[PDB]
């Protein structure tokens, strides 16, 4: 992944974030399978990016689940005169049990983070917090509802920072929650 | 979890 593809991104991808679910439907010369490369791509770079030994974001994965993805494309101009895609995010309900403080075992259904990357060149440019705030947006959803799918440290700091979010009870789920998460707990 |  080097951010552009033999092909117009903008053509492709009008908008500046672009949701895609099961169907992968283009906007509006196969367009979808323009789509399914740069999911197949996207996610191969962020496998690499998190230490992991295969993807866990592709095509074919999005049309076997009830994930959501939201794609950013670049809004510069590109030397090549194609657009490029920064990088993107996946979202997904999952039902889980989570612990808390008070011994008890909570049968849950959070939205996860499941997904998220932003090409190496331009990380730290914000894009990831603008994609971020584009997700909680349309999903109606608060970070302090949100679980994640074994997240990086880069990303609880990222969560510190731009939402003071903290880590609460840690679980055996390999999901992680912040204080908030709870019903008798208080988003910070 | 998928990232295991
Ligand atoms: S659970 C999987 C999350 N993905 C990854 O870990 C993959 C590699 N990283 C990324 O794709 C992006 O760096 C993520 C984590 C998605 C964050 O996106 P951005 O880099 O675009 O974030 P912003 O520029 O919006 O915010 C910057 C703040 O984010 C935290 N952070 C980014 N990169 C790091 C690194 N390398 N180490 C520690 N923390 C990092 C910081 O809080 C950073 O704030 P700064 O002002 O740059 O300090």
């Amino acid at each position: 992944f080097t951010m552009e593809f033999p092909f117009d991104v903008d053509a492709l991808f009008p908008e500046r974030i672009t949701v895609l679910d099961q169907h992968l439907r283009p906007p509006a010369v196969d367009l979808q399978q323009q789509i399914m490369t740069i999911i197949d791509e996207l996610g191969k770079a962020s496998a690499k990016a998190q230490n992991l030994s295969a993807p866990i974001t592709s095509a074919s994965r999005m049309q076997s689940n009830r994930h959501v993805v939201y794609i950013l494309k670049d809004s510069s101009a590109r030397p090549a005169g194609k657009g490029a895609i920064i990088g993107f995010i996946k979202v997904g309900y999952k039902k889980l049990f989570v612990l808390d403080d008070r011994e008890a075992h909570n049968e849950v259904e959070p939205l996860c983070i499941l997904d998220f990357y932003i090409h190496e060149s331009v990380q730290r440019h914000g894009h990831g917090r603008e994609l971020f705030q584009y997700m909680l947006q349309k999903e109606r959803v608060e970070p302090h509802q949100l679980a994640i799918d074994r997240p990086s440290q880069k990303l609880l700091k990222f969560l510190n920072k731009h939402y003071n979010l903290e880590t609460t009870v840690p679980q055996v789920n390999n999901f992680v929650i912040f204080e908030g998460f709870f019903a008798h707990q208080h988003p910070p | 979890s998928d990232k295991t």
